[PDB]
RNA sequence: CGGUCCGGCCGGGAACUCAAAGGAGACUGCCAGUGAUAAACUGGAGGAAGGUGGGGAUGACGUCAAGUCAUCAUGGCCCUUACGACCAGGGCUACACACGUGCUACAAUGGCGCAUACAAAGAGAAGCGACCUCGCGAGAGCAAGCGGACCUCAUAAAGUGCGUCGUAGUCCGGAUUGGAGUCUGCAACUCGACUCCAUGAAGUCGGAAUCGCUAGUAAUCGUGGAUCAGAAUGCCACGGUG
């Protein structure tokens, strides 16, 4: 099998990625698992926002990558060119490994 | 100070991002750097024509810069010259192969940074910064804009007091997390020192 | 057969099989006494079973995990209500009069900023 | 507060004798969070005073804190140029509360060996009504009957 | 009673008064018993001479009092002669090993002098 | 402290005007800004000029400094008193 | 900071990634279990023949566009106020406000 | 259900915890009374939660010539073979004193030793570093797994069971000082952290005054992250008992 592992910063475009890569590998080969979702790494930052002097006056920011896994278990000779030809949203990385 | 950054605070529901793609937790910094070493260069460039915006996007190791401005033609010129010759030097900058789109914008007296940079260059070419405001307020509302709030600040053309004067008109609420509100600021360089310009412009609720 | 009740507590998820039996209440592949060192979470465990008269009516089969000792028990305490509201449905009225069916809403309160704890701020002075 | 009213806070009752008196009372006693270092001390108090008193816990430990229950409080008014203090009927859920913290409070001040022999000799004490928490609120009962004056 | 020519309390459990001699500690003690045989559950009352000549030859084997003590005095009188950072130092009276003294100090300045 | 396993610390302009210095054999104070060099017993014998900071001073080298480097002899700051 | 200040840091990062070579091959031949004690030495002393400013440990984590040297985040390789400016502005990708 | 090396561990299985994404849900909805037929409140049967469910984010016009020209930007003035540079060493860590904020305690609700159980959040490539061998230990050597719901940091502790201790300057406290060291690092003297052995100061609950907190809060116990070669009793977070 390959696995697909998809990570992105918004839920919706990463929904919409591993829709359109779903439904792509779907017309071609056989036996896609399923657009399981995996934990989403929410990185988190304090930052002072005054120039020179408040302890008290803070923010808190967060980098929310939201994480996707897709499995396809039995590929054809061809999609795997397919998604190797198959340009990906701008704004989400992919991770393919068989096995 | 008080207040919030309205488009950081709308940064999630409303308002989209500025520079969108994704990194590892190894190349994150260095995205960064070269993302902001061509807004400088495109800001620095490109700042005799209204630029608006830059939408800065790297999908899978090639760069591409969305340049909303309003006034094309001096960011072409000639049938498609300069903006190749942009182009290369962006490649040069980020170090990439890369692409750059050029965006219009309608009406170019109702975004953000369109106003602010009208206001601060007549404060350079040295106006009544009454004349000013008020002009680009009553341009902003027949245009038909819900709300324009502008706020001028610092060394207001000839005082050693440093005085802030705002206009409202329409209704902009800022403390609504749904609304639509363009804001920039800018800043004016004059002998009497840097006067500070924020526009807050409100075009309309947006539901879920 | 069996029933199923889902409890939740502070930190704590419990998965709860309710069986008619004879008294084993058996928990996470150890007995109750060797899982519980404590009368009252042991009370916690057993009290619909108290307020019913099912204490040796009825075995069941619990799994649980995460938070704390009084977590662990009272999320056993609400898996084992929701299996006896799916068991007979009629005591209803008798858990709600008991405050048993009332899932306990409270939380580990965040640390805010500037703030020592939850709700502590440091030694303020005048000088 | 100014606009609350707030009603009571409900405590489970022990697992060994179903009181909330001993609810209660073992709250009191329990420090810093601990609350079963505080049950073993009270189980173990209660257990060693039956076992001399003879008869039950709960009825022992009942009596011993109605022999130290409080009838009427002091509590400051000030209106003159020095403090009235006036007396006030306690309030019927208050007094436990008030019971309970004094025989504490005696058991804290107390020299013996262990908290479980301190428990059981100021509640052994408080049922032969001798003892710190019978002369503290006996001290305070005659405060307020002396500041009796001042039921305006 | 005694050990390396100094007494040790005699009710209290063994280690505990074989930790009452300068130079001996918890952890050298239970090495001590542990080379005498007699476990740490023992009172210095009900030994005998027997356990106490292993006690004392084992005890003579280490360092203890009073070569402890020419250890230590000839030791901070060597780094006061020899006019180190640490001699100096110790001669003033502060705290060594780079502590701080804008306060907390109070272990080797004593109590608080005041200023009249 | 310094670990056992990698030896002594020495630089290597003071440990070559040691070893010149007492290959030849005279008595000149060795002018030296390493504060932060092990003492050899090489370097038995001999004035070294330790910069501390402000000036030169001088430590005549005796067989007890065996393993003390050579700023302990030099105190940076100066304290008079306060009073 | 000063204009020296960040030229000072760029000289610092071209001596560290030039001589990254010599200093693995010295602390090898340092930290080695079994090795030859003369040539131990030997390591020890060119090791201190390379110059002080090629070490990694010697570089302060300046900010990438203003130079402050107090208050870097590593994730973002800027200052924290450069960084509220820019995360505020929105130049860097999903970064909202953290409520929670 | 199977097969069980008895370890979810391998065929599995979609029920469950769980992981997200989309939703449904709580709004005076229903009832009674007060209320001016109103706004509303006092209640209560339903409901996981009743009135803002809880917590955060959001800081109106402006006040204090508040703070920062040392993040940055900048009017003017001042320096220009120097107030600009570069390097070595020192200082920012001092100390007759005084204050603020914290931590450790003054112990028996406790200390010590031996077993025993229950988490959440995270962080990792110049990195996290198992297993195994050596060292009492801090660690050393070998070194797979890993950009990770996969492996590593990593054992949670208070708690529970037993023993002991006997109200003492103690088997409390751990300061300070000597010796021996490991790691990081060109380099631990000024000036790091940590370990071991020894040493065991003051302190026996605190005057005047003052502070925090209304519920998973106070109190108490652990763990992580950022910064970071090494260096937190702080800061920012997470759970545990309560
Ligand atoms: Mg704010
Ligand atoms: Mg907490
Ligand atoms: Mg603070
Ligand atoms: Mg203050
Ligand atoms: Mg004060
Ligand atoms: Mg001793
Ligand atoms: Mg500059
Ligand atoms: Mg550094
Ligand atoms: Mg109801
Ligand atoms: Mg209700
Ligand atoms: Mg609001
Ligand atoms: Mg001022
Ligand atoms: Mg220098
Ligand atoms: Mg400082
Ligand atoms: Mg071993
Ligand atoms: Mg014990
Ligand atoms: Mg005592
Ligand atoms: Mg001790
Ligand atoms: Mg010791
Ligand atoms: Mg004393
Ligand atoms: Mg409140
Ligand atoms: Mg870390
Ligand atoms: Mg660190």
């Amino acid at each position: 099998r390959i696995r697909i592992r998809l990570k992105a910063f918004d839920h919706r475009l990463i929904d919409q990625a591993t829709a359109e890569i779903v439904e792509t590998a779907k017309r071609t080969g056989a036996q896609v698992r399923g657009p399981i979702p995996l934990p989403t790494r929410k990185e988190r930052f304090t930052v002072l926002i005054s120039p020179h002097v408040n302890k008290d006056a803070r923010d808190q920011y967060e980098i929310r990558t939201h994480l996707r896994l897709v499995d396809i278990v039995e590929p054809t000779e061809k999609t795997v060119d397919a998604l190797m030809r198959l340009d990906l949203a701008a704004g989400v990385d992919v991770q393919i490994s068989l096995g | 100070g008080q207040k919030v950054h309205p488009n950081g605070i709308r940064l999630g529901i409303v308002k989209p991002w500025n520079s969108t793609w994704f990194a590892n937790t190894k190349e994150f910094a260095d995205n960064l750097d070269s993302d902001f070493k061509v807004r400088q260069y495109l800001t620095k460039e490109l700042a005799k024509a209204s630029v608006s915006r830059i939408v800065i996007e790297r999908p899978a190791k090639s760069i591409r810069v969305t340049i909303h401005t309003a006034r094309p033609g001096i960011v072409i010129g000639k049938k498609g010259e300069d903006v190749e010759k942009l182009r290369k030097v962006v490649a040069d900058i980020a170090g990439v192969p890369a692409q750059i789109n050029i965006a219009e914008v309608r009406k170019p007296e109702l975004d953000a940074k369109l106003v602010a940079d009208s206001i601060t260059s007549q404060l350079e070419r040295r106006v009544m910064f009454r004349r000013a405001m008020k002009r680009a307020v009553q341009n902003a509302m027949r245009l038909g804009a819900k709300g324009i709030k502008v706020e001028v600040s610092g060394r207001l053309g000839g005082a050693e007091i440093a005085r802030t004067e705002w206009y409202r008109e329409g209704r902009v609420p800022l403390h609504t997390l749904r609304a639509d509100i363009d804001y920039n600021t800018s800043e004016a360089h004059t002998t009497y020192g840097v006067i500070g310009v924020k526009v807050w412009i409100f075009k309309g609720e947006i539901l879920g | 057969n069996q029933y199923y009740g889902t409890g939740r507590r502070k930190s704590s998820a419990a998965r709860v099989f309710i069986k008619p039996g004879n008294g084993k209440i058996v928990i996470n592949q150890r007995s109750l006494e060797q899982y519980f060192g404590r009368e009252t979470a042991r009370m916690v465990v057993r009290q619909p079973l108290e307020l019913v008269d099912m204490v040796e009516k009825l075995d069941l089969y619990i799994t649980v995990k995460g938070g704390g000792i009084s977590g662990q028990a009272g999320a056993i305490r609400h898996g084992i209500t929701r299996a006896l509201m799916e068991y007979d449905e009629s005591l209803r009225s008798e858990l709600r009069k008991a405050g048993f069916v009332t899932r306990d809403a409270r939380q580990v309160e965040r640390k805010k900023v500037g703030l020592r704890k939850a709700r502590r701020r440091p030694q303020f002075s005048k000088r | 507060p100014r606009r609350r009213v707030i009603g009571q806070r409900k405590i489970l009752p022990d697992p060994k004798f179903g009181s909330e008196l001993l609810a209660k009372f073992v709250n009191i006693l329990m420090v810093d969070g601990k609350k079963s270092t505080a049950e073993s001390i009270v189980y173990s108090a209660l257990e060693t005073l039956a076992q001399r008193s003879g008869k039950s816990e709960l009825e022992a430990f009942e009596v011993a804190l109605e022999n130290v229950r409080p009838t009427v409080e002091v509590k400051s008014r000030r209106v003159g140029g020095s403090t009235y203090q006036v007396p006030v009927e306690v309030r019927p859920v208050r007094r436990n509360a008030l019971a309970m913290r004094w025989i504490v409070e005696a058991a804290r001040k107390r020299g013996d060996k262990s908290m479980a022999l301190r428990l059981a000799n100021e509640l052994s004490d408080a049922a032969e009504n001798k003892g710190t928490a019978v002369k503290k609120r006996e001290d305070v009962h005659r405060m307020a009957e002396a500041n009796k004056a001042f039921a305006h | 009673a005694r050990i390396a020519g100094i007494n040790i309390p005699d009710h209290k459990h063994a280690v505990i008064a074989l930790t009452s001699i300068y130079g001996v500690g918890k952890t050298r003690s239970k090495a001590i018993l542990a080379a005498a045989g007699i476990a740490e559950d023992v009172k210095i009352s009900e030994l005998s001479e027997g356990q106490i000549d292993t006690l004392r030859d084992e005890v003579a084997k280490f360092v203890v009092e009073g070569d402890l003590r020419r250890e230590i005095s000839m030791s901070i009188k060597r780094l006061m002669d020899l006019g180190c950072y640490r001699g100096l130092r110790h001669r003033r009276g502060l705290p060594v090993r780079g502590q701080r003294t804008k306060t907390n100090a109070r272990t080797r300045k004593g109590p608080r002098k005041p200023i009249k | 402290p310094r670990s056992l396993k990698k030896g002594p610390f020495i630089d290597l302009h003071l440990l070559k005007k040691v070893e010149k210095a007492v290959e030849s054999g005279d008595k000149k104070p060795l002018r030296t800004w390493s504060r932060r060099s092990t003492i050899f017993p090489n370097m038995i014998g001999l004035t070294i000029a330790v910069h501390n900071g402000r000036q030169h001073v001088p430590v005549f080298v005796t067989d007890e400094m065996v393993g003390h480097k050579l700023g302990e002899f030099a105190p940076t700051r100066t304290y008079r008193g306060h009073a | 900071a000063k204009q020296s200040m960040k030229a000072r840091e760029v000289k610092r990062v071209a001596l560290a990634d030039k001589y990254f070579a010599k200093r693995a091959e010295l602390k090898a031949i340092i930290s080695d279990v079994n090795a030859s004690d003369e040539d131990r030495w030997n390591a020890v002393l060119k090791l201190q023949t390379l110059p002080r400013d090629s070490s990694p440990s010697r570089q302060r984590n300046r900010c990438r566009q203003t130079g402050r040297p107090h208050g870097f985040l590593r994730k973002f390789g800027l200052s924290r106020i450069k960084v509220r400016e820019a995360a505020m502005r929105g130049e860097i990708p999903g970064l909202k406000k953290a409520s929670w």
